[PDB]
């Protein structure tokens, strides 16, 4: 077995059929996943139950590049009276599906029809491949198909722009983007720096292609690096795959215009930046500072936005064996309960110290501004000084669903402080899919975790294959006859 | 289940043990 | 070796096998594009890593 | 343009080069001397 | 103040009993 | 035989060797200090 | 369509599994519970 | 306690009653264990890294040895020529018997120590105590890394065997 | 051919081989091993962890280290001319500068050194199984010094170069991560243990198998170096285990390639799991458990016991461990058994 | 096998060595010891004099607050103690 | 019931249905360093409460 | 020509003696408990 797939190192006959297949199991898995993802993505709501909530791993990737309409009649937007044509999550899925059984079909040709004309080198009576040449055109091609990416697609000159949203998950929407190659054209967030990239390196990917197709491989390189041995190109690439691998699994973790929030999830660093908060709050401040009441203020801040400031939507809190869509964890987010401010007899506005990343558990501590401890639910009750009740705290909700109320009975208050440590409290439907109560990471995070072991494992034999490359001769064994050296 | 699932995978390692200390394929001396 | 329509039209593309060239010959022109590249990669690396703060370049979600 | 860290980045580039030019220029001195 | 002298003396004593024994030569 | 002293197997030695005899030397000062 | 020469026999010895059958079956026991969660 | 997790409990308790991670003994278990791992990789490495030539990927290379033969499938000096070349010579092993021994030398030597370490603390001669050690001029307490280690200890210290002792000092 | 002139010198069998690798391996592998020592004995981390590092501060060998930078930093590579120190060794020294440093140089030293194997074994002429065996280690370091940090909060939370420094790192993981319960790490263990077991099972399996192919009562003069064939009869030893522990070897060819696997293998395992800790995506809870625990004050498993430790080894820690997140912990609030 | 080995295995016994080295060792030892005995060390890496950790009074810790202007903090956080 | 207090902590399978969880629990302080020979427990059920199985093994 | 042996004893004191200063500075140093 350990060598059972070596039967192709030579004859690119039954070798293409291999690639022709893996690559039909890939798109074979394509749409099939979508029908699955598709067959369980409750679209009914995009504000408290976005695709990225109910773990959806393939869906998110479609939207980004365009397909956002579905033959069901909806859209990951909210809108109900549109519908792209055959290019709805339906066809998209269906598409690959046909492709697989389609590619499969041909994969056959190439095993039975292994001995092929152009398959061998003329001058000699044996099979071989002008690598530097095939690369020449494959490369070139890459470039041209690329190039047009920004050229029409991403720009719209011919196609759906791409998904782009403004600073806070809110108004995201698939839309054309015009390149911007000034400096900012290099901000992982500036969409234009991605449609200007793809026209750039595609154009260049082209030149290179032409050059590499024409010019010839300078000996001291073709003889230094054992090219001519299909082996070398498998290592000279494993390395490029793992290279980019590592970074894709870096974009998801770290803000990145290709990795929209509204599509995969919140940046772990969005609960670390306290981000959402400094905003939501500034909004309660401009609304409040103008003609409006504390009760009217938060009412402005919309669900979507409040929901984001919740920890349960921070991929940071998952766990390796939290088997599923975030929804199973804390429950199916139903509606926002409304920001709550805690006070006491005195009336000072206490503040609930929050729980950060690492901790799967925290102690509810209340510190007013300036940072002094003013109340806290005590594990040790006997020498309790700040304990609620004794300083008698009470919370009041402004905005949201629980709005306008003011709770006073310890038990409850205490309860809110607990659901306070998670940030903004919401009401979860746990019953439907029988939640468990153990918030799981998001796909935004998941992705990041496989371009892990898959990136890490990759590198390692870029060493092993890249070692079967330069050490062909040895392997079978080093020369049974050497002298002193 | 599980409780069983666990016992089995075990009552097996005991099998695969019996099989390697008695159905070991003799080391030949040539 | 079996004949093939599309096939005849594929090689020579496949034929020019050991199409080696004179000495390392074109190497320097190559490693001179890498010099520009390796720096390239590094220039963004340091912009992303928030060490290379450029004018009018806010590396945040707040781009638009 | 002309940021304090664009500058530091150039200065870093040369210092990088500085150690390349010197290490590499001293490597062939001893290269061909035996 | 410091008998750090005594310890070093006692020290140098036997590792240099060998010196003299090696400089006088004496089946060690 | 005909041996030299300014060999690489020397440069190496003096890379880590001398700073160290310096470091340990600096150390005694470290173990006097107080307050 | 003449038979294929690059078709060598598929190698595997009677204790090769005795090495693997262990590894996988034991590998199972560990990684199991984390499945039952 | 014999069972996966009980191990850990048993362990964590320990680390919290004996600074056993702050031991120049437990070091020696790691010291060697963290060695044998480092070395098993070598002799296993090099050895395999030096095999004659008996099949040419027709099948495998692990056949370059029919059992019983008095030859040595692997080449000794062909081997050393490498490690001697990796880290300067004199540093790589020349004699093969002085090699294999060294392989029981590393493990056993420290794995014993550890064995002693625990066996030592079963009498309360625990790992190093540097809590606060490092001081200030007026006297403020300047923190030693090992001071942190103290909290992650005091932490487990307090919680372990909760509600099982009614006094302030754990003498066991 | 000037290219061959440089080459020529370089790879010339000196006393301690230099090489092309030498231009990468050697420098980085210097300021790193170096830098460590430099800060180990002179620099304080007091402005990042308000704790003492260097030997100058009074610190002990064990209690010394080049502490990661303040989390306030992020992952900024703290260049010397980095906008952080703006170019200033003294400060750049204070802002922890040495960390990104030591780590990164060691990064390239570990690279340069793995390449240090591929070079030699290719000149001397041997299987690339040494360098290949170095994957185990590049993983471990890469997993626990770059990816971990990067996927987490700051460079801060990454290990810190020292003993007690990493010893911390350990407890840290046992606490908020409960690493000891991970399938992976429980394999790393498998490797680092067995590999050692092998290193010795075989070690002394040898010293006590070989023959009388020398005279005296000592084995050092015994045949070699590569002459007469084999010191230990793999047959006389064989039947020793096949009768004691039931099963023994055959073919030293594999026993030398299963000795490689074991550790280099298991060691890679953990390295994966560890990436998992980056996204806090770890193995902490056993659902089936907490739920059965929740509603029953009479069900206790070690698991729960261990699980309580964590809270302890966390509540008491974190505050004085994570200074930048101004922890304010009242005496009550803090969990802790009865009487202790 | 082949070895371009230089002296070494004896050069410690070297009569000239333990001479031009009965001058270099101690000349290196004290060289550093001064880097210490002076107090330079501190000023080099910034390490605090055991009196310059906390100011004579205040009990906070000069934790580097931000990331881009770090140095500045340190600056004022340094002059602090006075 | 390891530690003395009568608060049995039995990880196991036919209770602690898991492999990482369960294990063989120790003897109980109660009968400390004392030899608890299965044939002491006035009831095998007693020899059970008090970690008796541990020792023997 | 200095006795290769004495080259090893005079030095084996260098560590044996320096580590002795080291071990003292831990009972009165800056890193003392007082
Ligand atoms: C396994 C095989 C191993 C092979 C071994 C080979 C050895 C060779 C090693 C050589 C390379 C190592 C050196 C690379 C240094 C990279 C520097 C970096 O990290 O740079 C870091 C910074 C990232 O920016 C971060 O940004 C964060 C938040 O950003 C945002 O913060 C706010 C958002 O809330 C605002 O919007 C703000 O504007 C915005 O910047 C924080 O500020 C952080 O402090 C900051 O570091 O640059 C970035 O953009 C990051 C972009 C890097 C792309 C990803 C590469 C790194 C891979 C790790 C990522 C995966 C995660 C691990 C999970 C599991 C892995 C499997
Ligand atoms: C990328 C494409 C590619 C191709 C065509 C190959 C081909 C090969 N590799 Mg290989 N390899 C690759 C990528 C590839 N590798 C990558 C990215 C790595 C990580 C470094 C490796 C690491 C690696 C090692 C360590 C070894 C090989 C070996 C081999 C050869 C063994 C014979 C055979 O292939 O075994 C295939 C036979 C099998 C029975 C495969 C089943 C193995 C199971 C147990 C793995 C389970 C995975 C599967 C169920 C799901 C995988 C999905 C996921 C991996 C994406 C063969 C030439 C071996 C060598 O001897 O060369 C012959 C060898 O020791 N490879
Ligand atoms: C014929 C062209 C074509 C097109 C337009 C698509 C389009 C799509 N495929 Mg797809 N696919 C194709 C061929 C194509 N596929 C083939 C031949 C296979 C193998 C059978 C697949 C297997 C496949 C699977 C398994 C899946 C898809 C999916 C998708 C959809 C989302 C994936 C995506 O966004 O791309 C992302 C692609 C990129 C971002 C490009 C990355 C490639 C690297 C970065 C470029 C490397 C270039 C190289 C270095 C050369 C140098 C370049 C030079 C210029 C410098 C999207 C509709 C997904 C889906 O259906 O979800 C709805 C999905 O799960 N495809
Ligand atoms: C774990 C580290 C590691 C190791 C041991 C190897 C080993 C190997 N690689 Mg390789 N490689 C690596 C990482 C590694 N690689 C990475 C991260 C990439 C990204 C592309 C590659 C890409 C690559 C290609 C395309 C090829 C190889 C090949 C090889 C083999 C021979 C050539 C070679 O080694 O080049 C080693 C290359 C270097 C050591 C790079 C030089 C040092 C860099 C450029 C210094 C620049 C850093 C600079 C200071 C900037 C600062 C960074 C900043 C963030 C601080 C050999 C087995 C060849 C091969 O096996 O083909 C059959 C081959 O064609 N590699
Ligand atoms: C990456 C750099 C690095 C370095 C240099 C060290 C070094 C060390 N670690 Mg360590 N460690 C690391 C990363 C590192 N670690 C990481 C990432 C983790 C994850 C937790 C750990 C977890 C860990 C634990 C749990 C322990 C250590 C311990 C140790 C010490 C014991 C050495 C040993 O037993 O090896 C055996 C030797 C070899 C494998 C061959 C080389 C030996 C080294 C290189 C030389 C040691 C000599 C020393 C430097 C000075 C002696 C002078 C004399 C030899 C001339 C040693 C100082 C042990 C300790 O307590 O410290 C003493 C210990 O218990 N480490
Ligand atoms: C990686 C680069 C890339 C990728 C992944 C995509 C992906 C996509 N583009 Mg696109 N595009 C690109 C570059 C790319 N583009 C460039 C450079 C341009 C410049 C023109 C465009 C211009 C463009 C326009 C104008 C449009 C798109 C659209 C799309 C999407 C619809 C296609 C669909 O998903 O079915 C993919 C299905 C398959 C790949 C199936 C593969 C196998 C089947 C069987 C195909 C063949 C079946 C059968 C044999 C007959 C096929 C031919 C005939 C039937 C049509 C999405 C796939 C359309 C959009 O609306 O999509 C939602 C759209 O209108 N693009
Ligand atoms: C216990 C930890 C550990 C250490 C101490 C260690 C050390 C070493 N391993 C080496 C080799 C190997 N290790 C291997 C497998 C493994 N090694 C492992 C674990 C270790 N290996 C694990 C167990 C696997 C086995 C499962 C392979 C087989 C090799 C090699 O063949 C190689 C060897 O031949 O050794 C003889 C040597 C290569 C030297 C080098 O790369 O220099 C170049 C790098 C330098 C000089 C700069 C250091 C780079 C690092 C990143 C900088 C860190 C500096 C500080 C952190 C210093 C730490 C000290 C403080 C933290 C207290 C070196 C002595
Ligand atoms: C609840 C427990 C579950 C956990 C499992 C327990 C841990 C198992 C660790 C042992 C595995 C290492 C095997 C070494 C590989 C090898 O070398 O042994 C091979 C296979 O033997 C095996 O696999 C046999 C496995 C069963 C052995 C268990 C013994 C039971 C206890 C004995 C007590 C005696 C009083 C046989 O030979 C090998 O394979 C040969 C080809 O058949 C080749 O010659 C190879 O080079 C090699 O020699
Ligand atoms: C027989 C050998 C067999 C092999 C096993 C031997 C293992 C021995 C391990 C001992 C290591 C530490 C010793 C503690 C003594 C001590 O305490 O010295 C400390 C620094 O140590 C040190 O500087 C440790 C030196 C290790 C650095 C070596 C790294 C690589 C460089 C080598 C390159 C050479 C070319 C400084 O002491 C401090 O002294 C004062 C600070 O000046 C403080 O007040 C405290 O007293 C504090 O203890
Ligand atoms: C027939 C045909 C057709 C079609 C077909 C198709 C469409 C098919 C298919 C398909 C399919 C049916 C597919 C597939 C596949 C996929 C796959 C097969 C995948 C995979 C899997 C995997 C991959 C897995 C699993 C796992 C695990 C276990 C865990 C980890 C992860 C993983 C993934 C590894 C038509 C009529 C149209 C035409 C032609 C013919
Ligand atoms: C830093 C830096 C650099 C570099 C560096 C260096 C150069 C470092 C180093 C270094 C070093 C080089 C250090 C050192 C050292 C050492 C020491 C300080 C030591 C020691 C010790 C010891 C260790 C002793 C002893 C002993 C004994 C005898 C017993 C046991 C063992 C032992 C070994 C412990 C540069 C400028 C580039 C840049 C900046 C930064
Ligand atoms: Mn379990 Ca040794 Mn901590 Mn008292 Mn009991």
């Amino acid at each position: 077995w350990y060598r059972v797939h070596t039967v192709l190192i030579n004859d690119p006959g039954r070798l293409i059929a291999a690639h022709l297949m893996h690559t039909a199991l890939v798109a074979g898995w394509a749409g099939s996943m979508a029908l699955y993802e598709l067959a369980t993505f409750d679209p009914s709501d995009p504000v408290l139950n976005p695709m990225w909530r109910q773990g959806m791993f393939v869906l998110p990737f479609m939207a980004r590049l365009g397909v956002t309409g579905s033959w069901s009649g909806w859209s990951i937007t909210g809108e109900t009276g549109i519908d792209p044509g055959f290019w709805s999550f339906e066809g998209v899925a269906l598409a690959h599906i046909v492709l697989s059984g389609l590619l499969f079909l041909a994969a056959c040709w190439h095993w039975v029809y292994w001995d092929l004309e152009l398959f061998r080198d003329p001058r000699t009576g044996e099979p071989a491949l002008d690598l530097p040449k095939m690369f020449g055109i494959h490369l070139f091609l890459a470039g041209l198909l690329c190039f047009g990416f920004g050229a029409f697609h991403l720009t719209g000159l011919f196609g759906p722009g791409m998904w782009v949203s403004d600073p806070y998950g809110l108004t995201g929407s698939v839309q054309p983007v015009a390149p911007e190659w000034g400096p900012d054209g290099f901000n992982p967030y500036n969409p234009g720096g991605v449609v200007a990239h793809h026209i750039a390196a595609g154009i260049v990917g082209i030149i290179a292609g032409l050059f590499h197709i024409l010019v010839r491989p300078p000996q001291r390189l073709y003889k230094a690096l054992r090219m001519g041995n299909i082996e070398t190109v498998l290592s000279s690439s494993i390395a490029a795959v793992f290279f980019a691998a590592f970074v894709v699994a870096g974009t998801m973790w770290y803000g990145s215009a290709t990795t929209p929030i509204e599509l995969f999830g919140p940046t772990r660093y969005q609960w670390d930046s306290s981000y959402f908060q400094q905003e939501i709050n500034r909004r309660v401040q401009a609304s409040l500072a103008s003609g409006a009441t504390l009760e009217e203020a938060w009412s402005a801040i919309p669900e979507k936005l409040a929901f984001y400031d919740y920890i349960g939507n921070n991929p940071a809190k998952g766990g390796l064996f939290r088997t599923g869509p975030m929804n199973k964890g804390d429950g199916i987010a139903q509606a926002w309960k409304g920001h709550a401010v805690f006070r006491n007899k005195e009336g000072e506005e206490l503040f609930v110290r929050r729980m950060p990343a690492f901790f799967e558990s925290f102690p509810v501590i209340l510190t007013d501004k300036n940072g002094v401890v003013k109340a806290d639910i005590p594990f040790r009750r006997a020498e309790s000084k700040y304990s609620f009740e004794q300083q008698g705290v009470t919370v009041s909700f402004y905005g949201g669903e629980l709005n306008g109320q003011t709770f006073t009975d310890p038990p409850t208050v205490k309860s809110y402080a607990r659901k306070a440590i998670f940030g903004e409290i919401f009401e979860f439907d746990t019953e439907t899919l029988n939640s468990d109560g153990i918030f799981r990471t998001s796909p935004r995070g998941w992705f990041t975790f496989a371009h892990a072991v898959f990136a890490l494992l990759f590198f390692f034999g870029h060493i092993w294959h890249g070692a079967r490359t330069l050490f062909r001769d040895v392997f079978s064994g080093i020369d049974p006859e050497l002298s002193p050296e | 289940m599980e409780t069983i699932t666990y016992v089995f995978i075990f009552a097996c390692i005991i099998a695969l043990f019996f099989f390697a200390i008695f159905f070991r394929e003799p080391p030949r001396i040539t | 070796a079996r004949r093939t329509w599309l096939g005849d039209i594929l090689r020579p593309l496949n034929s020019e096998y050991g199409k080696v060239a004179p000495g390392w010959g074109t190497t320097p022109l190559m490693a001179v594009f890498m010099g520009l590249f390796l720096v390239f990669l590094l220039i963004i690396l340091e912009i992303y890593n928030s060490t290379l703060i450029l004018d009018g370049v806010n590396v945040s979600w707040k781009a638009l | 343009t002309i940021t304090p860290s664009l500058k530091g980045f150039f200065i870093g580039l040369l210092s990088g080069a500085v150690v390349l030019g010197l290490t590499f220029a001293v490597l062939i001195a001893i290269s061909q001397i035996d | 103040i410091a008998q750090l002298t005594m310890i070093a003396m006692i020290g140098i004593a036997g590792p240099m009993i060998i010196f003299l024994l090696a400089v006088r030569r004496g089946n060690l | 035989v005909s041996y030299p002293i300014f060999t690489v197997r020397w440069v190496a030695v003096h890379t880590l060797a001398v700073p160290t005899i310096f470091f340990l030397g600096a150390i005694a000062a470290m173990q006097f200090i107080q307050r | 369509m003449e038979p294929n020469p690059n078709r060598q026999p598929v190698e595997l010895n009677r204790t090769s599994l005795y090495l693997g059958l262990l590894l996988i079956l034991v590998l199972a026991l560990l990684f199991s519970s984390y499945f039952f969660n | 306690p014999l069972g996966i997790s009980g191990t850990f409990n048993f362990m964590i308790v320990f680390q919290a009653e004996h600074n056993i991670l702050m031991h120049p003994f437990h070091q020696l278990g790691v010291a060697g264990v963290f060695g044998g791992a480092l070395f098993c990789a070598m002799h296993g490495s090099l050895v395999t890294s030096s095999l004659i030539r008996e099949t040419t990927e027709t099948e495998s290379a692990n056949y370059g040895y029919k059992f019983g033969q008095e030859e040595e499938t692997y080449n000794i000096v062909a081997a050393h020529g490498y490690f001697g070349r990796l880290i300067f010579q004199y540093a790589s092993f020349n004699n093969s018997r002085s090699l294999h021994f060294f392989l029981a030398a590393w493990r056993v030597v420290g794995v014993w120590f550890a064995a002693l370490g625990i066996s030592t603390m079963a009498f309360n001669l625990n790992g190093f105590n540097f809590n606060h050690s490092v001081i200030d001029a007026k006297g403020n307490v300047i923190n030693t890394w090992a001071d942190i280690i103290n909290r992650a200890n005091l932490g487990m210290e307090v919680m372990h065997e909760r509600n099982a002792h009614n006094f302030p000092l754990d003498l066991a | 051919g000037w290219f061959d002139i440089l080459d020529d010198w370089l790879k010339r069998d000196r006393f301690v081989f230099v090489g092309w690798s030498g231009i990468l391996l050697f420098p980085c592998a210097y300021l790193a091993l170096g830098g460590w020592l430099t800060g180990t004995t002179f620099v304080t981390s007091w402005y990042t962890h308000g704790l003492a590092s260097s030997y100058l501060e009074g610190c002990n060998f064990l209690t010394v280290a080049v502490s990661t930078p303040a989390n306030s930093m992020g992952h900024s590579l703290l260049l010397l001319w980095g906008p952080e120190a703006q170019g200033d060794f003294t400060r750049w020294c204070q802002l922890g500068g040495l960390w990104t440093f030591i780590a990164l140089h060691g990064a390239f030293g570990l690279i340069g050194f793995m390449l240090r194997q591929f070079e030699i074994a290719r000149l001397v002429g041997v299987r690339p199984y040494n360098a290949i065996a170095f994957s185990a280690p590049i993983a471990v370091f890469v997993s626990v010094f770059l990816i971990y940090p990067l996927g987490q909060s700051s460079w801060f939370f990454a290990p810190s170069f020292g003993v007690a420094a990493i010893f911390r790192f350990l407890l840290f993981f046992q606490g908020f991560h409960n690493w000891t319960l991970n399938p992976f790490h429980m394999m790393g263990v498998a490797g680092v243990l067995g590999g050692a077991l092998l290193c010795a099972i075989h070690g002394a399996t040898v010293e006590n198998t070989l023959f009388q192919d020398g005279e005296g009562a000592s084995t050092f003069r015994a045949f070699n170096p590569t002459q007469a064939e084999e010191t230990y009869s793999m047959v006389t030893a064989n039947r020793f285990w096949s009768q004691i522990f039931g099963i023994a070897f055959s073919n030293k060819r594999w026993l030398h390639f299963f000795m490689l696997f074991v550790p280099v293998t298991g060691l890679w395992m953990s390295a994966i799991g560890v990436v998992g800790l980056a996204l806090n995506l770890r193995s902490y809870d056993f659902i089936s458990q907490e739920i059965r625990a929740a509603e029953d004050p009479e069900f206790e498993t070690f698991y729960t016991k261990n699980l309580l430790l964590n809270e302890g080894i966390r509540a008491w820690m974190a505050p004085q461990d994570q200074p930048h997140e101004n922890f304010v912990f009242p005496e009550e609030v803090l969990p802790r058994g009865n009487a202790l | 096998g082949t070895t371009g080995e230089r002296p070494f295995s004896d050069i410690i016994t070297s009569v000239r060595y333990w001479v031009i080295h009965s001058i270099t060792i101690p000349a290196l030892f004290i060289a550093g010891w001064l880097f210490v005995s002076t107090g330079l060390a501190y000023d080099v890496f910034g390490t605090p004099r055991p009196d310059s950790y906390y100011a004579q009074e205040q009990r906070s810790i000069p934790l580097v607050t931000d990331r881009f202007e770090a140095k500045q903090q340190v600056e004022t956080f340094l002059e602090q103690l006075k | 019931d390891i530690d003395g207090i009568r608060e049995p902590v039995s990880g196991s399978l036919l209770y602690g249905n898991n492999i990482i969880t369960g294990a063989v629990v120790p003897s109980s302080n109660a009968i400390g360093l004392h030899f608890y020979p299965i044939w002491e427990a006035a009831s095998l059920d007693e020899w059970l409460y008090n970690g008796g199985p541990y020792q023997l093994i | 020509r200095i006795p290769l042996w004495i080259v090893a004893t005079v030095a084996g004191m260098g560590v044996i003696v320096i580590v002795g200063l080291f071990f003292y500075g831990a009972y009165a140093g800056l890193g003392s408990s007082l």
